[PDB]
RNA sequence: ACGAGACUCUGGCAUGCUAACUAGUUACGCGACCCCCGAGCGGUCGGCGUCCCCCAACUUCUUAGAGGGACAAGUGGCGUUCAGCCACCCGAGAUUGAGCAAUAACAGGUCUGUGAUGCCCUUAGAUGUCCGGGGCUGCACGCGCGCUACACUGACUGGCUCAGCGUGUGCCUACCCUACGCCGGCAGGCGCGGGUAACCCGUUGAACCCCAUUCGUGAUGGGGAUCGGGGAUUGCAAUUAUUCCCCAUGAACGAGGAAUUCCCAGUAAGUGCGGGUCAUAAGCUUGCGUUGAUUAAGUCCCUGCCC
RNA sequence: GGGCACCACC
C-alpha cells in the first residue's frame, strides 16, 4: 500500500511540493523575481509573490514524470498563447532565464542531476521526497 | 560473412514489389537468411498551383502529387553472392542501393 | 441498477401531462442517462432527434453564439449548476421543472406568411408536436441568453429563472410572452 | 374548447414556398370525426394534433 | 495457474486505446493512473459508465490496463470507454462460456452501440475557394 | 482509361504570316500484349462468352478405367 | 438513386440467357458463378451484375419476363400451350 | 456512338494472410522509489539487457502489399406489381470526398511566362543594357476581400492535460531544421552536437478546452488604434518607421440603416499548426488536425437555367 | 404550361 505520484491528484499535489520547498528555506531565489514577468506574451507579473517554489515544484513534477527535459523543453512546456492586438493570436514560449534558474536552484538541492544523454534528471533523493510528498497528499485527501 | 542491407526505392509500387520478390526468391534458393522486406511510410510530394498562365477567371487550382515508396531487406551473407543475386535485379524506375553496416 | 442525471437527480418520478409532447420528450427509462453528452448522431435522418435526450437538447441548443459554438463542457456545467439552482430554489426534481417549462412554452397555433416582400399577408395554421419542442428550447435557450447579457448575473441563474417561470407560466419570462404573442397573432389571422 | 386529434394520413405539401403539410385527423373523442387541417413544422402518421379551434377546415389540394 | 490475457483497442476520431486485460483482483488503470484521475472530469461517468452498467463483480477477475494515444481530451475518453468495453467481452469469450458474453454483450449494446461498434465519421478535405470543406468565400458584385 | 487508352500531341507550325496549332489524337486498340496497345480492356466492356456444347444424358452410365 | 445503367442489365440478360441452369437465388452464388463465365474487369460490376441476376431470376421464378426467354421455358410453354 | 455512369485517388471494416532494431507489444532479468498493520505472483518507471559470439516470443497497437467485403442482396408495404420508392433486420459501411469530363461557341483573359509568333515602332543623344538616387506606399473623398473587438458563456494570474498534414544542409545559388550547456529581465548572444531523415529536431508537452485566483456592469483590469523614449536582429544600405523586444500613451467601438453572402453532419462556426511567397516575412492563400451544433428530408413564391 | 438548383427560396 505504497502512494506514488501518479495516485494523487496533480494540483493538490503541485501545491503542497511548493509549501514543502519553502518551508525547507535551501532553494536559491533569483534577485530579480519582484520585477519580472514569466514569458514575453504575458501582459502582468504573477500574482502569487512566492512563483518561484510553484514553479520550481511544477519542474520537479515535470521532471519526475518525463525525464531528460533541457530549458527548451521547459521553456515549451510553460509557453502558452500570445495576443497581439488587432493581429491573429499565435503561440509564444516562456523566459529562458526564469527555467534555467529553476533547474540550476533544484540542482542545488540535490534533487536534480544532470543527464548522461542531455539535459536534467531526478535523483533517488529527489523520487523520495516527490514519493513522500505524494503519501502524504494522500492520506490528507483520505482522513478529512 | 558480412549483415547487408538492400534499400529500394521506386515510384511505382508493381515494378518495386517485383523486384523485391525477385531479390527475396533469389537469395532463398541460395539458403541464406533474409529479413523483410519492410515498407518504409510512402513519401507524398505536392504542389499546387494556379491553372491560369494570367490572373482572370475563376481562381482553379491544380494539386499535383509525386509518391516514393522505400523497401528495405537484410542479408547475413558475404559480398559475392549478394552481386550475383542483384546484378540480375536491374530493373527501369527501381533504384537499388547494397551497403555493408 | 439506478441512472441518475450528474448522479443525483432521478427520472422515475417525472411525469409527462401532455399526450401530444409524449412522443417527443425522452426523459424515461430507456433514455435515462448520466451525463448530457453522447456524441450520437441524431441529425442523420429526419424526426431522429425524438429519440435524443431533452436534457442533451437543451445542452446542444445552449451554444450561442458563435463565440460559444462547440464549448459542450461548458455547457454541460451551466447545466447541472442551473438544475442545482432551480432544486434549491423550488424544492422539487429540476427534470419535471424543465418538462414543464416546454410543455408551456411550446406555441399551439402558428401563422404562416404569404408575402411580397414588403407587405406580408398569414393565414393560422397548426404546429406540429416536434416543432413545439424545438420552438420551446429555443425560446428558453434565448430568454437565458438575452438575460445573462451585461449583467452581474450568472448564465446559469438566468437560465433557472427562465425555467422556473416557464413551468409556473409566468408571464415575466421570455418564452411565454413569445408564445403569447405568436399564438394572438394566428388567431387574428384566422 | 381545446380538441386533442390523431393524424391518420399525411396528404400532401402545401403553401407557397412548400411549408405547410396538407393532412387528415381524426378527433380523439369522436372517432368518426375526420377533417382536413394544415401543419407547421415535420409531421408524420400517428402524431397528436392540439386543434384550438376545431371548426376550420382547409382547402385541399 | 495459467497466464490468460487479451489486448483489445478502441478507436475515434484520430484517438486510439488499447486495453490490456489479463487475470487479475479488479485494477483498472489507464495511462498508469487511476480512472477517477483522468482529465477533464466533466466526463468522468461517461468513462465510468461499463463499470456502473456490469457492477464490480464482473470486474473483480481481471486487471486492465489502458493505453492512449491521438486526438483529443473527449476523442481519448471515448476510446477508452470501447477499449475497456470490448476487451472485457473478448475476454469473457475466451476464458467463460458464451452465455456470460451474451449477457454482457447485451446489456453494454442496449445502453449504447458506441461502447462496443467505433464510429466511422472523420474531418473532411478542404477544398479551394473557401475556408473549410463547404463554406465558400464571400461573393460580391458591381 | 483515358490516361492509357488515347494518345495526344500538340504542335506549332510557322507559316508566312504566323503561327498555327496542330492538335493529334489517337485511340489505341485493346491488344492482349503490350506491343501496340494497352494490355487492360475498357472497364465497361464486358464479355461473356458462348457455352459449349454438352450431350444430353439420357440413360446412368458407368464407365471404369 | 438506384436505377441500373444498360451495360449491367444487358450483361444480366445476355448471362440469364446463356447460363441458366448454373444459376439461382443466391447472390454469392450468382456472383461466384459470373467470374467464372464472363469478364468484367470490375469488382463493383460484378456484383451489380450479380445483384440484377438474382433479382431477374426471382422475377422468372414468379412469372414470365417481358424480355429474355429461356429454351428450357420455350419447350415447357409449348407443353403447356 | 460521345457525354452521364463505368473508371482513378481518397475515408471507413479484417485479433484472417505476408513481415519488420529506421515500428512496437507482452513477458522475463537488473535497477530506482513507496508501503514493516497487511512487504507482495504488490504498485510506478518514455529507467537499462534480451538482433548483432551465445543471452525471448509475437504482430493487438504503427507501416504497407496481396486479397476479401455492399449488391437495394433479405423481409414488409406502396407501384402497371414493371422501372423503381419507403421502412426494418443483419452489418464497419445501406448516399465519404475529390480527379477526369461531350457537340458547339465568346472578337472572354493572357504579346508583362516563354529562345511560341505575324506585322508595325525604336536601335548608339537607344524604347538595348548597367550604375546611382527617387516612385510604385503619395491623401479633402467613394467601393470591395478581410483582421480585431464591443466583454462576466468575460478578461487577468497560476496549475493540469491531448493532434494531424508536412518541411529541413540547395548545379548556377550566397540563403537549412534544430537538441543540450552558459550569459541576459526580453528580444537575443556565445559555445558544442544530430540530421541529406520512420534514424535528429520529435513521444512534434499546439491553441481553444479543463481546474483554481483576482476583477465586478464602471468606455471598466473590455478594446488596443495613435504617439514618445530606449534595446536587438536581417542586410551593401532600415529615413517615408523591414522585422522583433521593453517602459509609457490609451482613440473609435456598448452588436450595427437600406441592402446583401455562404452553408445540410464530423457539416457550419470556434481554435491553433504546416506549405507557398521568405536575406529579413503573414491580417493572404493552400492544406491539416482539435471542440462541435441549431434547423431541413420540401417547393417553384423570388433569382436563374433548361424541356 | 412543366422540371431543376442552398453560386434559388423556405
Ligand atoms: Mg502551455
Ligand atoms: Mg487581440
Ligand atoms: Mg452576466
Ligand atoms: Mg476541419
Ligand atoms: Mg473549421
Ligand atoms: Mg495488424
Ligand atoms: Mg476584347
Ligand atoms: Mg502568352
Ligand atoms: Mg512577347
Ligand atoms: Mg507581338
Ligand atoms: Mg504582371
Ligand atoms: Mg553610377
Ligand atoms: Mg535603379
Ligand atoms: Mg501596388
Ligand atoms: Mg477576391
Ligand atoms: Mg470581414
Ligand atoms: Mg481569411
Ligand atoms: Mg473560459
Ligand atoms: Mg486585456
Ligand atoms: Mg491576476
Ligand atoms: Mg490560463
Ligand atoms: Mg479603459
Ligand atoms: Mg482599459
Ligand atoms: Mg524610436
Ligand atoms: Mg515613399
Ligand atoms: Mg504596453
Ligand atoms: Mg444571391
Ligand atoms: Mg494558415
Ligand atoms: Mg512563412
Ligand atoms: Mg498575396
Ligand atoms: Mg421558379
Ligand atoms: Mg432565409
Amino acid at each position: 500500500p505504497g502512494v506514488t505520484v501518479k495516485d494523487v491528484n496533480q494540483q493538490e499535489f503541485v501545491r503542497a511540493l511548493a509549501a514543502f520547498l519553502k518551508k525547507s528555506g535551501k532553494l536559491k531565489v533569483p534577485e530579480w523575481v519582484d520585477t519580472v514577468k514569466l514569458a514575453k506574451h504575458k501582459e502582468l507579473a504573477p500574482y502569487d509573490e512566492n512563483w518561484f517554489y510553484t514553479r520550481a515544484a511544477s519542474t520537479a513534477r515535470h521532471l519526475y514524470l518525463r525525464g531528460g527535459a533541457g530549458v527548451g523543453s521547459m521553456t515549451k512546456i510553460y509557453g502558452g498563447r500570445q495576443r497581439n492586438g488587432v493581429m491573429p493570436s499565435h503561440f509564444s514560449r516562456g523566459s529562458k532565464s526564469v527555467a534555467r534558474r529553476v533547474l540550476q536552484a533544484l540542482e542545488g538541492l540535490k534533487m536534480v542531476e544532470k543527464d548522461q544523454d542531455g539535459g536534467r534528471k531526478l535523483t533517488p533523493q529527489g523520487q523520495r521526497d516527490l514519493d513522500r510528498i505524494a503519501g502524504q497528499v494522500a492520506a490528507a485527501n483520505k482522513k478529512h | 560473412i558480412h549483415r547487408i542491407r538492400i534499400t529500394l526505392t521506386s515510384r511505382n509500387v508493381k515494378s518495386l514489389e517485383k523486384v523485391c520478390a525477385d531479390l527475396i526468391r533469389g537469395a532463398k534458393e541460395k539458403n541464406l537468411k533474409v529479413k523483410g522486406p519492410v515498407r518504409m511510410p510512402t513519401k507524398t510530394l505536392r504542389i499546387t498551383t494556379r491553372k491560369t498562365p494570367c490572373g482572370e477567371g475563376s481562381k482553379t487550382w491544380d494539386r499535383f502529387q509525386m509518391r516514393i515508396h522505400k523497401r528495405l531487406i537484410d542479408l547475413h551473407s558475404p559480398s559475392e553472392i549478394v552481386k550475383q543475386i542483384t546484378s540480375i535485379s536491374i530493373e527501369p524506375g527501381v533504384e537499388v542501393e547494397v551497403t555493408i553496416a | 441498477p439506478d441512472i441518475k442525471l450528474f448522479g443525483k437527480w432521478s427520472t422515475d418520478d417525472v411525469q409527462i401531462n401532455d399526450i401530444s409532447l409524449q412522443d417527443y420528450i425522452a426523459v424515461k427509462e430507456k433514455y435515462a442517462k448520466y451525463l448530457p453528452h453522447s456524441a450520437g448522431r441524431y441529425a442523420a435522418k429526419r424526426f431522429r432527434k425524438a429519440q435524443c435526450p431533452i436534457v442533451e437538447r437543451l445542452t446542444n441548443s445552449m451554444m450561442m453564439h458563435g463565440r460559444n459554438n462547440g464549448k459542450k463542457l461548458m455547457t454541460v456545467r451551466i447545466v447541472k449548476h442551473a438544475f442545482e439552482i432551480i432544486h434549491l430554489l423550488t424544492g422539487e426534481n429540476p427534470l419535471q421543472v424543465l418538462v414543464n417549462a416546454i410543455i408551456n412554452s411550446g406555441p399551439r397555433e402558428d401563422s404562416t406568411r404569404i408575402g411580397r416582400a414588403g407587405t406580408v399577408r398569414r393565414q393560422a395554421v397548426d404546429v406540429s408536436p416536434l416543432r413545439r419542442v424545438n420552438q420551446a428550447i429555443w425560446l428558453l435557450c434565448t430568454g437565458a441568453r438575452e438575460a445573462a447579457f451585461r449583467n452581474i448575473k450568472t448564465i446559469a441563474e438566468c437560465l433557472a429563472d427562465e425555467l422556473i417561470n416557464a413551468a409556473k407560466g409566468s408571464s415575466n419570462s421570455y418564452a411565454i410572452k413569445k408564445k403569447d404573442e405568436l399564438e394572438r397573432v394566428a388567431k387574428s389571422n384566422r | 374548447p381545446i380538441k386533442l386529434a390523431r393524424v391518420t394520413k399525411v396528404l400532401g405539401r402545401t403553401g407557397s414556398q412548400g411549408q405547410c403539410t396538407q393532412v387528415r385527423v381524426e378527433f380523439m373523442d369522436d372517432t368518426s370525426r375526420s377533417i382536413i387541417r394544415n401543419v407547421k413544422g415535420p409531421v408524420r402518421e400517428g402524431d397528436v394534433l392540439t386543434l384550438l379551434e376545431s371548426e376550420r377546415e382547409a382547402r385541399r389540394l | 495457474g495459467p497466464l490468460q490475457s487479451v489486448q483489445v483497442f478502441g478507436r475515434k476520431k484520430t484517438a486510439t486505446a488499447v486495453a490490456h486485460c489479463k487475470r487479475g483482483n479488479g485494477l483498472i488503470k489507464v495511462n498508469g493512473r487511476p480512472l477517477e484521475m483522468i482529465e477533464p472530469r466533466t466526463l468522468q461517468y461517461k468513462l465510468l459508465e461499463p463499470v456502473l452498467l456490469l457492477g464490480k463483480e464482473r470486474f473483480a477477475g481481471v486487471d486492465i490496463r489502458v493505453r492512449v494515444k491521438g486526438g483529443g481530451h473527449v476523442a481519448q475518453i471515448y476510446a477508452i470507454r470501447q477499449s475497456i468495453s470490448k476487451a472485457l467481452v473478448a475476454y469473457y469469450q475466451k476464458y467463460v462460456d458464451e452465455a456470460s458474453k451474451k449477457e454482457i454483450k447485451d446489456i453494454l449494446i442496449q445502453y449504447d452501440r458506441t461502447l462496443l461498434v467505433a464510429d466511422p465519421r472523420r474531418c473532411e478535405s478542404k477544398k479551394f475557394g473557401g475556408p473549410g470543406a463547404r463554406a465558400r468565400y464571400q461573393k460580391s458584385y458591381r | 482509361p483515358v490516361n492509357y487508352y488515347v494518345d495526344t500531341a500538340v504542335r506549332h507550325v510557322l507559316l508566312r504570316q504566323g503561327v498555327l496549332g496542330i492538335k493529334v489524337k489517337i485511340m489505341l486498340p485493346w491488344d492482349p500484349t503490350g506491343k501496340i496497345g494497352p494490355k487492360k480492356p475498357l472497364p465497361d466492356h464486358v464479355s461473356i462468352v458462348e457455352p459449349k456444347d454438352e450431350i444430353l444424358p439420357t440413360t446412368p452410365i458407368s464407365e471404369q478405367k | 438513386g438506384r436505377v441500373r445503367t444498360k451495360t449491367v442489365k444487358k450483361a444480366a440478360r445476355v448471362i440469364i440467357e446463356k447460363y441458366y441452369t448454373r444459376l439461382g437465388n443466391d447472390f454469392h452464388t450468382n456472383k461466384r458463378v459470373c467470374e467464372e463465365i464472363a469478364i468484367i474487369p470490375s469488382k463493383k460490376l460484378r456484383n451489380k451484375i450479380a445483384g440484377y441476376v438474382t433479382h431477374l431470376m426471382k422475377r422468372i421464378q414468379r412469372g414470365p419476363v417481358r424480355g429474355i426467354s429461356i429454351k428450357l421455358q420455350e419447350e415447357e410453354r409449348e407443353r403447356r400451350d
